[PDB]
């Protein structure tokens, strides 16, 4: 009996929360597979963004329902953990919900089922680690574009994945980085993307250090150094303040001049400082005045303002150089050293579509990776973006966990087989739940073929064929096999094929899966609030 | 999180927890500096870095290697100078401590707080095993001080 | 209520088909406008003015849309205008037709994948076809440059004032590179001002050797005509000021108040000589100038010109040579305006102008365009602005392309060549591209008005032929001529990006197949 609202149980509530699972499922069940197709959404306004990846999907779209609130924050979890799957998590986490509801409409306790999904993880993820490919054998840049061009199917640039992928595992390998002593851990989003409408893809360059989104602050100040003194700079360039609050105070004028002469030569003699390090090239967030500049002009230097905080720490890691708040020192005197400096071979603003951008080539301190995009327009250059951070995503993944799993759902291919004949070893009525698990997870094959357009139960129990012929005559170095294939609409084996995917993608998305399911599955009953 | 870029995990980290505000000295009552004359200009800019240099000097003498500073939004919090120098001498430092979590946290470390330059002394500077910020949530990061030779009983 | 409460949403073939409709729409309101027998276009603002143009790109830029893929092709001809500055003449028809011939195959129920697949391949071999069909050509012989934006201008009005459009835009261009590259200088088309004066004709325009203020003396002394003047250039304010720091004053004897009245006009002073021991003529500055400061100043003799925009400082700096200085106290002399052949300020009716001509070397120049009246002058400065602009991808790339539909045909049969050799489901949409390609002459022809297919016909079989590739179609007489005589001429990145462009676009189209709204955010 509460105000400002009904409630719903049982069977309404139960049939509601699994028909908002369906309608989002079938939101993004089309884009998912090499040959998913692109959503895009005319915003309200025409700023229209198209994207592939689901989260991308879920988070601009506006969701009221709980569950389906449930679904995209899983959604964009899984993107803070892996950058694809979103292509999957989502349909694998509808399906089983699906499923597992299809059980308790019947009458079947939702706790008996939940405790089957638990153990239907826990063994898919123990018969995964059975399952693994290992590729230290294999050869790293062969695996790391095999890896990429799969992923890079189902994508904008898949066609490209070749080149695209080239590119990527350079700019990965080049951004390798010393972790807590004992981790060669490569940081993400380290590498730097840059858009830029133009030309194509076919001429996006990869740059072998970084890349700044910046210009010029004096036209008159020139363009292009092949000299390596980069000095950054935090501290800000004006004419200072007093800065708290001091009031100055004349009762004698003979000094006004004076004071406000060296209102300026404090900044003028910071820069003669910085200067006479020899340092040509400076960066500074903060800002910077007319002053400074005339000063750099006649000293010829390097100046460039309102660089974003993130972009000049790189620069630091990259050249070598020291983040500078300040000038001080151990004791009170404002100096600076050389040791500051870092080191670039040539630095160079150059107009990519009549912008002028800043580059940084060869910083000797340390190697750095920046990509450019080239593209039609701001579409489909940012789009592209979003499927290259998902690249570099799953790279960083198999480069941090040696390991890798077989496209194509070879995945739940196997996995809906083991799971079906480890059901009968239970003998509760819980192998119920871990059939319909496996049933269910039986999705990707599906929604692959459809989206592939051709008879998709042929396919499917083609598969299962196969994969049940890889689970009789344990002989099976020569009858366990594993693939799928869409392009010929037939089976192959993915592990010549060359489509691969990290192991953490399929594991972390399994996991969330069943954890969504948990919870949206102990559900009974919503009590709805009108607002204040 | 953390507030030194450079800094990440430290061990045999001994730890202090100070409560005076590292910044331009301001005074309960209302005051001000007043400029009048030539020298005042560089007297100035020299000797609040002089005062924050003694600070950060005494600090450091001391021992710490790590500083936890709770909120001041009453006046200025920790100055960026300071932060400067704290970077420069190799010193974990964090901002923003609730004033609700002072007295659990010297519970847990077993470090009672100083609010004054004089009584922030050798005695005083809590011990733990290890500290530093760990990662997770991709990129949601996270402090974590395990092991302490005074073990509280949180 | 499930999703969002008010968001639409469309499927499948539906989408599909509205988006290339949507596209084949986008690709005809513009069919006409192509060619040298081309249309003339003209725009209703939304906010009064009267916009006319053939450059499909500002036509586009003027409109807005409700469906997406419409949106998106009207940037795609906004980049290729940035980028190339024409061929937006042809570059959206293109896509347009290219995407009517790919629809063909949805109903195929040939899946979009493998097609993209398709263009992919059909864009390298294109790339490659050109690349072979190129001509190197060199870059300083004058009269082959003014041939080629004389083709690459004979489509708009400024056809008929050729001789003078070729000429203004190649000393322009020749005029503007910043050899501080080593020998990899790069010319840059901001410093090109264009400036918009109504009244005289056409052939009263001209390229002056400098820039254009307009502005006028401050004071009647400083004289309005000088030969060699010598230019400084402040970019601070030339004033007394506020200081910055909340100062404040507390006097106490009589004295003090007139005191301190002095000591800003001493200020000022001080300022002055420093000016004045550089021995200039000019000053020019973005802020203000005191009267009194303007009062030293001629009595020095010296020309003063105040509150001038900073793009406008850049290239008059550019244009003598000097460098802009914000410190008068730190002038030097190599900042001294060396290099201004005269400095002189007329008359154009009811306003003064600056002229600044006869440098030495300049490098800055400005263009003066005098017409009939704004709208129309606005035109000539976008044809100006497209002629200059291929002319510089010229001075980036010596390789040049016959036009005319010419270079099409000749992909057309290397395709058809390598389709009939590349046997596969993909071989249609292959041959489709190329067959697609063929629309650009034909627009030439409809636009000229004559017998569309058998014109093409006979187009394309002249075209098996290997002994001659450069056939193309003439604008006027609607026949078959060889390019090389007729001249119309292209530089190759034009055309490169134009299809580069082209097959984005059909490839981001083709991968569409859903619409979604109402996201309030």
């Amino acid at each position: 009996l509460s105000v400002f609202g009904d409630r719903s149980t049982g069977e309404t509530i139960r049939s509601q929360n699994v028909m908002a699972a369906a309608s989002i499922a079938n939101i993004v069940k089309s884009s998912l597979g090499p040959v998913g197709l692109d959503k895009m959404l005319v915003d309200d306004i025409g700023d229209v963004t198209i994207t592939n990846d689901g989260a991308t999907i879920l988070k601009l779209l506006e969701v009221e329902h709980p569950a389906a609130k449930v679904l995209c924050e899983l959604a964009d979890l899984q993107d803070k953990e892996v950058g694809d799957g979103t292509t999957s998590v989502v349909i694998i986490a509808a399906e089983l919900l699906k499923n597992a509801d299809e059980l308790v409409k019947q009458k079947i306790h939702p706790t008996s089922v939940i405790s089957g999904y638990r153990l239907a993880c826990k063994e898919a993820v123990r018969y995964i680690n059975e399952n693994l490919i290992v590729n230290t054998d294999e050869l790293g840049r062969d695996c790391l574009i095999n890896a990429a061009k799969t992923s890079m199917s189902s994508k904008i640039i898949g066609i490209n994945g070749d080149f695209f992928a080239n590119m990527v595992v350079d700019a990965v390998l080049a951004i390798k980085y010393t972790d807590i002593r004992g981790q060669p851990r490569y940081p993400v989003n380290s590498v730097n993307i840059l858009k830029a409408h133009g030309r194509s893809q076919m001429e996006s360059m990869l740059i072998s250090g970084y890349a700044l989104n910046c210009v010029v602050g004096s036209q008159g100040m020139p363009k292009r150094i092949v000299n390596a003194k980069i000095a950054c700079l935090d501290f800000s360039l004006q004419k200072t303040k007093m800065k708290l609050g001091v009031q100055v105070v004349i009762t004698d004028p003979e000094k006004l001049d004076q004071i406000r002469q060296r209102e300026s030569d404090i900044t003028k003699e910071r820069i003669q400082k910085i200067l006479a390090t020899g340092a040509n090239v400076i960066l500074t967030t903060g800002g910077i005045d007319d002053m400074c500049l005339k000063y750099f002009v006649e000293a010829g230097a390097m100046a460039v303002r309102r660089v974003l905080k993130r972009d000049l720490k790189r620069i630091a890691k990259a050249s070598g150089a020291t983040i500078l708040s300040t000038l001080a020192n151990l004791e009170g005197e404002e100096t600076f050293e050389a040791a500051m400096l870092g080191q670039a071979e040539e630095v160079v603003q150059e107009r990519i579509c009549d912008d002028e951008l800043i580059l940084i080539k060869n910083t000797k301190a340390r190697t750095s990776a920046s990509i450019i995009l080239r593209g039609a327009n701001d579409f489909m250059c940012d789009e592209m973006e979003r499927s290259l951070h998902d690249a570099l995503c799953v790279v960083k993944r198999v480069l941090e966990s040696k390991s890798v799993v077989p496209g194509g759902g070879a995945v739940e291919a196997a996995l809906s087989i083991y799971l079906e004949n480890y059901a009968t070893s239970m003998g509760s009525r819980e192998q119920l739940a871990i059939a319909e698990f496996a049933r269910s997870l039986l999705v990707i094959p599906n929604t692959l073929a459809v989206n592939a357009a051709q008879d998709s139960t042929d396919l499917v129990a083609k598969l299962r064929a196969f994969h049940n012929e890889a689970q009789v005559n344990p002989e099976r170095k020569n009858l366990k096999w594993i693939g799928l294939d869409l392009s010929n609409g037939k089976p192959r084996d993915n592990k010549q094929a060359g489509v691969f995917e990290p192991t953490i993608v399929k594991v972390k998305s399994l996991k969330f899966a069943t954890e969504a399911a948990i919870t949206i599955l102990r559900i009974d009953d919503l009590i709805k609030l009108h607002p204040e | 999180k953390v507030s030194n870029s450079g800094i990440t995990r430290v061990e045999k980290a001994k730890i202090g927890l100070i409560q005076f505000c590292l910044s331009a000295p301001k005074t309960d009552m209302d005051n001000q500096i007043v400029v009048s004359d030539y020298a005042q200009m560089d007297r100035v800019l020299r000797e609040e870095r002089a005062y924050i240099l003694n600070l950060v000097k005494q600090i450091k003498k001391t021992g710490c290697n790590v500083l936890l500073i709770q909120k001041s939004i009453l006046r200025d919090a920790l100055s960026d100078l300071a932060l400067h120098f704290l970077n420069k001498m190799k010193i974990m430092v964090i901002k923003d401590i609730e004033r609700e979590d002072i007295e659990f946290i010297c519970k847990t470390i077993g470090t009672k707080p100083v609010a004054h330059i004089d009584q922030f002394t050798a005695d005083m500077l809590g011990s733990a095993e290890l500290a530093e910020e760990v990662n997770l949530n991709g990129s949601g990061k996270l402090l974590k001080i395990t092991g302490c030779a005074s073990p509280g009983k949180t | 209520l499930v999703l969002s409460q008010n968001t639409k949403r469309e499927s499948g073939r539906k989408v599909q088909s509205g988006n290339i409709n949507a596209a084949k729409t986008i690709a005809d309101i513009i069919r006409t406008c192509l060619g040298p027998k081309s249309m003339m276009k003209m725009l209703l603002d939304p906010m009064g003015g009267i916009v006319m143009t053939n450059d499909g790109n500002a036509i586009l830029r003027e409109i807005q849309v409700q469906h997406p893929a419409a949106k998106s092709m009207i940037e795609i001809s906004r980049t290729q205008d940035e980028e190339v500055g024409d061929g937006t003449t042809s570059v959206i028809i293109l896509a347009g037709e290219m995407l009517s011939v790919a629809e063909h195959f949805l109903e195929q129920q040939m899946h979009p994948t493998v097609v993209i697949s398709a263009y992919r391949k059909a864009l390298d071999d294109m790339i490659s076809t050109l690349k072979k069909i190129s001509i190197p050509v060199d870059i300083s012989d004058s009269d082959m440059m003014l041939n080629i934006i004389n083709s690459s201008i004979t489509t708009k009005a400024i056809s008929r004032w050729s001789s003078l459009a070729c000429n203004i835009a190649l000393d322009a261009v020749k005029m503007v590179q910043f050899e501080e590259n080593g020998r990899k200088e790069i010319d840059i088309k901001k410093y090109a001002r264009v400036e918009k004066i109504p009244g005289g004709i056409i052939e009263d325009s001209c390229v002056l050797r400098g820039v254009m203020i307009n502005k006028d003396v401050t004071h009647p002394r400083m004289r309005r005509y000088i030969k060699n003047p010598r230019i400084v250039l402040l970019d601070s304010s030339l004033e007394y000021k506020k200081g910055e720091s909340q100062t404040d004053i507390e006097i106490t004897r009589e004295e003090d108040f007139t005191r301190i009245l002095q000591m800003e006009e001493e200020y000022i002073q001080q300022l002055c000589e420093d000016i004045i021991q550089l021995k200039p003529d000019v000053v020019i500055t973005e802020k203000g100038i005191s009267d009194l400061a303007q009062h030293y100043l001629m009595r020095a003799n010296i020309t003063a010109i105040r509150r001038v925009r900073k793009t406008d400082n850049n290239r008059i700096a550019r244009a003598c040579g000097a460098r802009i200085v914000s410190r008068p106290e730190e002038l030097r002399e190599d900042d001294v305006g060396t290099g201004a052949g005269l400095l002189e300020i007329k008359k154009i009716g009811d306003e003064y102008f600056t002229f600044i001509t006869d440098c030495k070397d300049p490098k800055a120049c400005t263009i003066l365009l005098r017409g009939a009246s704004k709208e129309i002058l606005s035109e000539v400065e976008r044809n100006l602005q497209d002629a200059m602009q291929v002319c510089r991808n010229v001075l980036l790339d010596p390789q040049l392309v016959p036009g005319g539909g010419a270079s099409e045909m000749a992909v057309a049969h290397a395709l058809t060549e390598k389709s009939k050799a590349m046997t596969g489901v993909e071989q249609w949409p292959y041959r489709a591209v190329a067959q697609a390609l063929e629309v650009i002459p034909r627009t030439l022809i409809q636009n000229c008005g004559a017998s569309t297919i058998r014109l093409l016909t006979s187009l394309r079989a002249k075209h098996t032929q290997e002994n001659c590739e450069t056939w193309g179609v003439n604008g006027e007489t609607g026949t078959l001529v060889d390019m090389k005589e007729l001249g119309i001429w292209e530089p190759l990145a034009v055309k490169l990006q134009t299809y580069k462009t082209a097959v984005e676009t059909a490839v981001l189209l083709l991968r569409i197949d859903d619409i979604v709204s109402g996201h309030k955010k």
